[PDB]
RNA sequence: GCCUCGUUAGUACUAUGGUUGGAGACAACAUGGGAAUCCGGGGUGCUGUAGGC
RNA sequence: UCUAGUGGGCCAUUUUUGGUAAGCAGAACUGGCGAUGCGGGAUGAACCGAACGUGAGGUUAAGGUGCCGGAAUGUACGCUCAUCAGACACCAGAAAAGGUGUUAGUUCGAACUAGCCCUGAAAAUGGAUGGCGCUUAAGCGUACUACCCAUACCUCACCGUCUGGGUUAAGAAGCUCAGACGAGUAGGCAGGCGUGGAGGUUUGUGACGAAGCCUUGGGCGUGAGCCUGGGUCGAACAGCCUCUAGUG
RNA sequence: GUACGUGAAAUUGCUGAAAGGGAAGCAUUGGAAAUCAGUCUUACGUAGGUCAGCAUCAGUUUUCGGGGGCGGAAAAAGAAUAAGGGAAGGUGGCUGUUUAUAGCCCUUGUUGUAAUACGUCCACUGGGGACUGAGGACUGCGGCUUGCCAAGGAUGCUGACAUAAUGGU
């Protein structure tokens, strides 16, 4: 269960640098923990900060301001794999970010074998316009949406005496 | 599973007399009693004492007793010395001074002298009714290496102690590694 | 097999890399000579000088 | 292998570069006593007063004073116990050790903390203590308004 | 007769007072840090709370294949067996300690029922080298009485808040003796706490686990 | 040329960790430590004793 | 201080040398096996977890929960169809390059790029994801719960060892209180059991049955052992304190 | 009974019992069958054999339930109700449009000190099950009101059988 996280953090001041800049992210993590990790994975690639000279400032869970309604996310994410050379850009029809980003990560290690550690996420958009909408999106997305439905199996009832229906 | 360096370690005492002298074990069960009943680190030592053996015991003599009691500063007085071993005479000295020692064995000669010259032999138990908590005695203690088995512990390379030879020459041990004629002293 | 340090390092600290005792006073012998001598006399004269203030 | 007094020295009495020539003189202009702490660092230029390789880097207290050397006593781990090695070594291959003054200047601070602290009739804690974690403090965000990042997409830069 | 039960009725009110007074001071800070991050809120600046300065470490592997290094370091911790625990006062030298170690044992940020708990279930002192629990406030006052130390409540003081007396109140406490898991750890136990282990720091996580052995 | 600061760069490398990935080569991640060249800015002796002016 | 055994090692992590390579030879650091059971990896000396007094209860580790087999034929989202698929680290083995197989991506229909499958792939008794079997899995990738259980953890009882504290009112060599702890080859030490003979002792047992022997009888001790009922038997034997040895 | 005191084991025959689908032996747990001792019966209402059931407690533990404090964007939402904005995967209407004969999205106000979820805490509380009962006058630390007490380790109320019933071999 994954949970957003805005993560709020500078270095601490020196001679140098007496006003260090406040630096912000959002990133995905089941909790604050893993959060503050990957906020300084990603600080320390970028900007010469450790967790030893750094400290985080602001920490901060958001929640869906619209959890109740559907929408499509675009997430760009930078996929390492036996080759490491790959961006990618998907498609997710879901009410919040964090089942986004959850179902991403379900799909990704499905299709790819990707793990959490080979995936960071580049940026989550929520995408209003329908055709700025891939193709498995939009033809959810037809306002005509009608279909049976898929087969789900239907205490322990071993033993049935009659055939089922299953229709 | 527990990381504790050793498991059920004793260290090193003796908890009773190897002896199995009656009157000693009478004189240690006094000493019990006493140690374990009054806060006297003498009583305590009196009863380590009495535990130690032989070797650990070694002999205290008159003349010894007279020049320990005897040292310019001194104050020892009429204060009775304590000696846990046997108080051997010194022939040397001509005139024994008036002398009060509690000890678990005199001499023949060492009591006949002390009585003969002013003071008074006593026991470890009449000392325990005089002194029950040790006041006013100088405990004394024989020198433990002068044995002769001190005279050959720690024999090595330049370490100037006595080899294990059976007779004294010139052909005992004295030759090579002895002396620098003979290849190397060592 | 003909040489190794394996167990070694092991033997070595089950009875621990003890230390050699200190003592106050090391021999004045063994050192320098000539500051030997001298301390010997510059010895001799302060314990007497000890001994007569007291 | 060979076992001489100087096998597989080539680096650790070399001289450093551009370091090489003529000693300096404030190394003889240097005053021992028994009890100084000294480091030892090998100057390969003086060749006689040499102490062995294993000595280079090791700190020691020095217990005897001649007319050219210093003798440094050094703890040196031989089987289970440290053994006492009293190396007669030449002033040019010692040096003070700079922990030693530091302490010395540091005792004679405190000393004077003390004495203040007396005088004033107060107590003075004089045991250093380990960096302790940060305070709680307030962090302004005027002027210096947060900006976000994002993990920046993969190129190829060459 | 009446004498001595007047004494220590005088005695167990001094006990309850200053209990009352610990009291207070946990809901004054527990509120101020609120109010603090509050304004901060309101005020759109940033309040960096006080990083903590007590740690509570949990020994979670057993007693074979450790390096000499963290072999030693555990043994100074007092962390001979497995889920063993005990309270650290945190600052620069023990941060370094349990780096290495990190591997090897997990710890965090105790809370005040996480401690009461503790000292009161698990609570055992060393009475003349023994483990002897803590059943009645004589014998903590027969150990610590010297650093004012009378109740279980003192002492729980003294280590929640790191008073100028930590050292002897940790030593004092024998090293918590703590059972396995209810509920069991993560799938995998040996890894860190950041890549979906139990190992290493877990900040405020380890009061969960400690009720979980508690 | 040399000396210093920044850049290089939290980069290369590295201690620890996994019943991590991969046939392997090797790689990623976790808790830590952390360079060097190129390049750009600044600098081009300071000071002690005894004296003379 | 005195002395024993040892002075053939081996494996793994990582670093590294000789070597075509090797279950090869050689080293460094640490951990192990040797000397070590237990849980797990079907099975294995060093792999994983955990190191062991006798037990009761609870809970976990590693690893597992279709059946063999204790434990969800659980939850969520996909991928895969294999004309001899795949199925858990070490590990008991396969590569380049392709495949109108298929699922997703990248950039201007074309190329690439990945994940799984197939091809490349090929032996000799009949047989091995351990087996049975398994295809919206009981296969693979990810996520989340519940569950199962080690001699590990926790509480408790008991044994022993060690340590600490009491005890002149209690074979004081006794009594009493508390805490920690418990693997082991070579080896060291301690306390005990058994055998023949000697001194002392017990108003000791014995032809109304000693010793010995047989026993699907009973009893004691952690054990070496000891006692006893019944049967047989016919001349001697034992307890305790010490001495001794051709003593198991 | 001279093949002669005692007469062991290996091994052998007979008898009784039992077991057995390509070894056997062993360990653990219980069943079955055979076998057997202890205990009891008494002693002084009192106490007493074996085995069960329940209650009230103590230790340990597991599993469900309720109530409350507090924290976050002083949750996000949402409902209801006032402004304005936008539109569609375009409804009534007429492919195109802007709430009408469906509605939706965004912002603000309000109802609000909203609720819930989650987190955390209660020296707040209700159940159910399991194992254990070490110690043996008095002391101690406490609560109550001197007595009492769930407070320095199980007692109380009963029943069945007194039996091979428990237990052992």
């Amino acid at each position: 269960a994954l949970k957003e996280y805005q993560v709020v953090g500078r270095k601490v001041p020196t001679e140098h640098e007496p006003v260090p800049k406040l630096f912000r992210m959002r990133l995905f993590a089941p909790n604050e923990s893993v959060a503050k990790s990957r906020y300084w994975y990603f600080l320390k690639m970028i900007n010469k900060v450790k967790k030893a000279t750094g400290e985080i400032v602001a920490i901060n869970e958001i929640s869906e301001p619209k959890p109740l309604k559907a929408k499509v996310f675009g997430i760009w994410i930078r996929y390492d794999s036996r080759s490491g050379t790959h961006n990618m850009y998907k498609e997710f029809r879901d009410t919040t970010r964090v089942g986004a980003v959850e179902a991403m990560y379900a799909d990704m290690a499905a299709r790819h074998r990707a793990r959490f550690r080979s995936i960071r996420i580049l940026k989550v958009v929520e995408v209003e316009k329908k055709e700025d909408v891939r193709n498995y999106v939009k033809q959810l997305l037809n306002p005509h949406l009608k279909f049976p439905l898929p087969h789900r199996r239907t205490g322990k009832k071993v033993f049935a005496p009659h055939r089922p229906s299953t229709f | 599973g527990i990381d504790i360096e050793r498991h059920h370690v004793k260290k090193s005492q003796r908890s009773k007399p190897a002896s199995e002298n009656v009157y000693l074990k009478l004189l240690v069960k006094l000493y019990r009693f006493l140690a374990r009943r009054t806060d006297s680190r003498f009583n305590k030592a009196i009863l380590k004492r009495l535990f130690q053996s032989k070797t650990n015991r070694p002999p205290i003599s008159i003349s010894k007793i007279a020049a320990l009691t005897s040292r310019k500063s001194a104050s020892s007085q009429n204060k009775t010395t304590v000696v846990v071993g046997t108080v051997t005479d010194d022939e040397r000295m001509l005139t024994v001074p008036k002398l009060s020692i509690a000890a678990l064995r005199f001499t023949k000669s060492a009591r006949a002298r002390i009585l003969k010259a002013g003071g008074e032999v006593l026991t470890l138990d009449q000392l325990a009714l005089r002194a029950p908590t040790g006041s006013n005695t100088v405990l004394v203690r024989g020198k433990k290496h002068a044995r002769e088995a001190y005279r050959h512990f720690g024999f090595g390379p330049h370490k100037h102690k006595a080899p294990y030879v059976r007779s004294e020459g010139r052909k005992f041990e004295r030759a090579r590694g002895r002396r620098k004629s003979r290849a190397f002293k060592v | 097999k003909n040489h190794t340090n394996h167990n070694q390092n092991k033997k070595a600290h089950r009875n621990g890399i003890k230390r050699p005792q200190k003592h106050r006073y090391d021999s004045l012998k063994y050192r320098d000579a000539k500051f030997r001598r001298n301390q010997k006399f510059a010895n001799r004269g302060t314990v007497e000088a000890i001994r007569q203030a007291k | 292998h060979s076992y001489g007094i100087r096998a597989r020295t080539r680096y650790t009495f070399q001289r450093g570069f551009r370091e090489h020539g003529q000693i300096r003189l404030s190394t003889y202009l240097k005053t021992y006593k028994v009890g100084d702490i000294v480091d030892i660092k090998v100057n390969g230029a003086v060749q006689k007063g040499m102490p062995h390789k294993y000595y280079h880097g090791k700190t020691g207290v020095v217990y005897n004073v001649t007319q050219s050397s210093v003798g440094v006593l050094i703890y040196k781990v031989v089987g289970n116990r440290y053994m006492e090695k009293r190396v007669n070594v030449r002033i040019e291959h010692v040096k003070h050790s700079k922990c030693r003054q530091d302490f010395l200047d540091r005792v004679k601070a405190n000393e004077a903390k003390r004495k203040e602290a007396k005088a004033q009739g107060k107590t003075v804690q004089l045991r250093r203590q380990p960096a302790p974690p940060a305070k709680a403090h307030f962090v302004s965000t005027e002027n210096n308004e947060p900006v976000t990042l994002h993990p920046v997409a993969y190129d190829t830069t060459i | 007769a009446a004498e001595k039960k007047s004494a220590r009725q005088k005695k167990r009110e001094l006990i309850a007072k200053r209990a009352e007074a610990y009291e207070a001071e946990y809901r004054a800070a527990e509120r101020e840090q609120i109010e603090l991050a509050r304004k901060a809120r309101a005020e759109g600046n940033y309040f960096v709370p006080h990083e903590p300065k007590l740690i509570f470490v949990v020994r979670i592997r057993g007693i074979n294949n450790i390096p000499p290094k963290a072999r030693k370091i555990m043994q100074l911790l007092r962390l001979l067996q497995i889920n063993n625990g005990i309270f650290v006062k945190f600052n620069k030298a023990i941060k370094e300690m349990l780096q290495v170690v990190e591997p090897y044992v997990t710890y965090g940020i105790p809370n005040h029922k996480t401690v009461r708990e503790l000292i009161y279930k698990r609570g055992f002192g060393k009475v003349n080298k023994q483990r002897i629990p803590l059943s009645d406030n004589a014998i903590i006052e027969a150990a610590l009485g010297k650093y004012s130390i009378l109740s279980v409540e003192d002492l729980i003081h003294e280590i929640y808040t790191v008073g100028p007396n930590f050292k002897q109140a940790a030593n004092f406490l024998w090293p918590f003796k703590l059972s396995s898991p209810l509920g069991g750890w993560r799938e995998r136990k040996f890894k860190h706490f950041i890549e979906g282990g139990d190992a290493g720091k877990r900040d405020e996580h380890i009061n969960g686990l400690v009720q979980k052995m508690l």
